[PDB]
């Protein structure tokens, strides 16, 4: 099982911690800004 | 010897055909190297059931009994250690053989991106020379052109 | 039978160490470098052709 | 008899495991990734083409 | 955006990060501009031909 | 192994380490330029 696992894993790199990283990063703010406008455009 | 332009065809096929071998060799270091690291897992969790055995073994007042469960575990802690050691060497091995061939992959493709450049000039100059020597040019007078020894003809 | 896992685990991996190198080793011999111009690198040979 | 059971009631999850990846395994080498440019990705070969 | 939060820290890796991709297009670049004229000098053999 | 990765280095030198300083010691002011143009292109 374990053989053919690593086998796709390495074909097809895997995104980098870092990237990992900057996305959900990145996402924080998209909701709190979203969530900061939210009681700001209801109020 | 052969033609240089055929070898080039047949050395790059031959130099593909070796990369995914290193590719599929390369998967098998990995299964082993998580292989062993789950079959240390299982050691130590081992040696916690001795442990936590052992906590309540002399909650009767038996000290004894807990003696030879501590001295037992630490049989199974000599395993665990000597394994840890050699994943250690092992995780930064295979880190710099993966380096090796992300790196070749990257140089393979630089070669046969130009290899058709090269062939397209080939045939170019080669043909080019082959219509030259047959240009028939009118002022040789010598036979060399076709057309000249019609005339003489 | 301890002694003898110790072996076939390790034995595998310097295979796959084996197999790296020497593709390494015919990868770069026909590496065909621009900068010879000695007909070595099959790409100079060509050119000079 | 009650051993026999405890290896049974395991096989059938083993294959579907097996059968999950060696899958996978297919279903990615014909990703056809459009960033391989080389005609390793079928696409990029009709691209080529 | 990296720092806009006062994350000076982290702009830094993707400053770093994207000089390695820098170096590809600089190669790429110049070894387009010399097949770039190339060519073109091979299309007027074959039009004169 | 270390008979085969003696031949290709040999036959293809590697960088000299004066050569390494250079590449490094200029990504430096690439990086730190870029970043001091950054506050400044920003503010
Ligand atoms: N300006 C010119 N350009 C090309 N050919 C010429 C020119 N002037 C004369 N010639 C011809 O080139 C020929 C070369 O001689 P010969 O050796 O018989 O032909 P080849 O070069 O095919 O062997 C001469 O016979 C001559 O008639
Ligand atoms: N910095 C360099 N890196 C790699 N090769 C170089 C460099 N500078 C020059 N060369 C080339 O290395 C070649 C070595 O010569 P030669 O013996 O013909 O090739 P080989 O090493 O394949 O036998 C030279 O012909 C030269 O053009
Ligand atoms: N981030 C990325 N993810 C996946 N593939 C990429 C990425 N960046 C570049 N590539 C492509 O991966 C390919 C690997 O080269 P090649 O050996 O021809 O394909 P294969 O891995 O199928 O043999 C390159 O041609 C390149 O275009």
């Amino acid at each position: 099982i374990l053989e053919l696992e690593a086998e796709r894993e390495l074909l097809n790199p895997p995104p980098s911690p870092l990237d990992k990283k900057f996305e959900q990063w990145e996402e924080q703010q998209a909701v709190e800004a979203t969530l900061a406008a939210m009681k700001a455009r209801r109020s | 010897q052969e033609a240089p332009e055929d070898l080039l065809e047949r050395l790059l096929g031959e130099m593909e055909l070796e990369l995914i071998e290193l590719r599929r060799a390369l998967a098998q270091t990995i299964a082993t190297f998580k292989s062993t690291e789950r079959q240390r897992d299982a050691q130590q969790l081992i040696a916690q059931r001795w442990y936590e055995k052992a906590q309540a073994a002399l909650d009767r007042g038996n000290e004894q009994l807990a003696r030879e469960a501590l001295g037992q575990r630490q049989s199974y802690q000599s395993h665990t250690e000597a394994l840890g050691k050699s994943l250690g060497e092992q995780r930064a091995l295979v880190e710099q053989v993966r380096g090796q061939l992300q790196k070749l992959e990257r140089k393979y493709l630089e070669l046969k991106s130009q290899k058709n450049l090269y062939l397209a000039r080939l045939k170019s100059a080669i043909a080019a020379q082959k219509i030259e020597e047959i240009a028939g040019n009118l002022d040789n007078a010598s036979a060399s052109s076709l057309f000249e020894r019609i005339e003489t003809k």
